[PDB]
């Protein structure tokens, strides 16, 4: 919980054990404090690089889904441009071989 | 409080006529004519000059039937007064910026009805004067 | 006695809150002559342009900071970590109750 | 945000300035009384549109001065928390940019400026520009920002801005 | 409309009363006295309080005598409706 950090205000999971955390889009995890703290300081700005946040493009929930970072985002790429070619190959393929490919 | 992105209007500004660049240019434009075809004998104020100068440097439509034509496609939709007057003063391109300047947009109607509709607003717009 | 200790501790909790949340938002100009605390929805009057620099109403002084003692931008982390050093203080105590 | 309400405001008229048409006096004196101003419920002032219907003459003890309850229509304008509007750049300063809207002033700190957009002391004008020289934003520039939190004072109206958002600059 | 009834009914008789007389000498004096259109033709006179006095024997002060009612309405008198007594 306190290992994976936290952007701006940092003194917030230490606070409230049931936490609001969102997630965004180039992959990070910011709660809901660092969304206000933020918005009045500046704008959508990735705290790492640069990555633009215009949209509401947050996933607001309390029950810690992000728990790994690796087994988030694998779970993103996928169901993206990914899921769309679930139907295009059975359309050619003839053997269980090229889906090792996908995975 | 009052909140623009939330619509929170007050009991005041709740249901009032929105005014876009052009249209405040058009019925200031009148009152230049009043005092070039008339003067009587008093004269104006720089504010004027001013204020008249600032709606002609954002505006971007010229005829009267076609600025009330732009209010009229975008009120048949699950909108608000405050979100015709940014779709119609500012005249966005694509769809997903004109999500981007009003927060209370993206929790409506889907993308595939407002591209249609920003046809219409593209194709009046004077691109020269 | 359980819901008594329980009462305080959100009280406690909150009243770090609220005086770090009253303490960051109140103001950030002062001139060091005439000692006038001046706030940001003032700065376009406040402003010379032939000299690019912030000045007073009544006189012609340069204008500093605000007294560096409240939660600024680098400030703020300082007085966010205090609230943080109640729980390993209370973890033996806070674990045994739960 | 420009709007058009009606407006009912006392005017008082001298005495002496009656004339032969006494509604032509009201009308000429009330084009220069209520506009240029600015009130904290309706907004702004700019001009009278179409004048509505006038009141009769009102006259009280101890004030020799007549009144007239005139009803008019006239356009105002409250900014709001969260509208994004155009500005103009007036003073670029390293605390923060100085913007304008019209007949309003705005504001924009050092916070909600993007760290490419770095304040150059070097040169005399002054001016955002990125470390590549991609965009300069100088003096009598057409840019955007978004409202954050309104003010009324008088007439000259205060109203906060920020630039962090994005599909700004230069439109 | 819901309060001004004097185009149909009216109860008092009319006739000027000593209140009335005085508010009008008073009121007209004053605004003779900050430079006004006199209603009359002058005939050479720089008192205040005789100016107001000839204009209400002529009846043509352009003024309307609002009576308040007690109950919450009023009613609208002229002065020529309204007959000066001495
Ligand atoms: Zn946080
Ligand atoms: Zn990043
Ligand atoms: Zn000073």
């Amino acid at each position: 919980m306190d290992d994976q950090g936290c952007p701006r205000c940092k003194t917030t999971k230490y606070r409230n054990p049931s936490l609001k955390l969102m997630v965004n889009v180039c992959g990070h995890t910011l709660c809901e404090s660092c969304v206000d703290l933020l918005f009045v300081r500046g704008a959508g700005n990735c705290p790492e690089c640069g990555t633009p946040l215009r949209k509401s493009n947050f996933r607001v929930q309390l029950f810690e889904d992000p728990t790994v970072d690796k087994e988030v985002e694998i779970r993103k790429k996928v169901l993206k441009i990914y899921n769309k070619r679930e139907e295009d190959f059975p359309s050619l393929r003839e053997y269980n071989d090229f889906l090792e490919e996908v995975e | 409080e009052e909140d623009a992105s939330q619509l929170i209007f007050p009991k005041e500004f709740e249901t009032a006529e929105t005014l876009l660049n052009s249209e405040v240019h058009m019925l200031l434009e009148h009152r230049k004519q009043q005092n070039e075809s008339a003067e009587d004998e008093q004269e104006l104020s720089e504010v004027f000059m001013k204020t008249l100068n600032y709606t002609a440097r954002f505006s971007r439509f010229k005829n009267r039937e076609t600025i009330a034509s732009v209010r009229s496609l975008l009120l048949q939709k699950k909108l608000h007064k405050f979100e015709l007057a940014c779709l119609a003063n500012l005249c966005p391109e694509t769809a997903e910026e004109s999500k981007a300047l009003i927060p209370s947009l993206e929790g409506r109607f889907e993308d595939e009805e407002l591209q249609q509709i920003l046809d219409d607003i593209q194709t009046k717009r004077s691109f020269q004067y | 006695l359980v819901n008594v200790v329980k009462y305080k501790l959100d009280h406690m909790r909150r009243r770090i809150e609220t005086d770090e949340r009253d303490s960051t938002n109140r103001a950030s100009f002062k001139c060091p002559v005439c000692s006038s605390t001046f706030t940001d929805l003032e700065a376009n009057q406040l402003f010379d342009p032939m000299t690019g620099t912030f000045r007073c109403t009544f006189c012609h002084t340069e204008v500093e900071e605000d007294e560096s003692a409240m939660p600024k931008k680098d400030a703020r982390t300082l007085l966010a970590r205090f609230n943080e050093q109640i729980e390993p203080i209370y973890a033996l105590l806070r674990e045994t109750e739960d | 945000m420009f709007y058009h309400i009606s407006l009912e405001h006392e005017i008082l008229l001298h005495p002496r300035y009656f004339g032969p048409n006494l509604l032509n006096t009201v009308k000429q004196k009330l084009f220069t009384e209520v506009e240029g101003t600015c009130t904290g419920k309706y907004g702004f002032v700019i001009a009278v549109t179409t004048i509505d219907n006038i009141g009769a003459g009102v006259i009280q003890p101890g004030r020799g001065f007549v009144l007239y309850p005139v009803k008019y229509k006239a356009i105002v304008f409250r900014p709001f928390k969260g509208e994004v509007v155009d500005a103009v750049v007036t003073q670029v300063n390293k605390v923060g940019l100085f913007t304008e809207i019209g007949p309003m002033s705005c504001f924009i700190s050092r916070h909600s400026i993007p760290s490419e957009m770095e304040f150059d002391p070097n040169s005399n004008p002054p001016c955002y520009k990125t470390m590549d020289e991609d965009i300069v934003i100088q003096q009598d520039d057409e840019i955007r920002l978004k409202i954050v939190g309104t003010r009324v004072d008088k007439n000259d109206i205060f109203a906060i801005g920020s630039l962090m958002d994005d599909y700004l600059g230069l439109v | 409309g819901e309060r001004p009834q004097a185009n149909q009914k009216r109860i008092t008789t009319p006739y000027m009363t000593k209140y009335e007389r005085a508010r009008v000498l008073g009121t007209r004096a004053l605004q003779i006295a900050m430079c006004a259109p006199v209603m009359v033709e002058l005939e050479g006179e720089t008192d205040p309080l005789l100016i107001a006095m000839k204009e209400l024997k002529a009846r043509k002060i352009p003024i309307i005598i609002r009576r308040y009612l007690p109950d919450g309405s009023y009613e609208d008198w002229g002065v020529d409706e309204l007959i000066i007594t001495d």
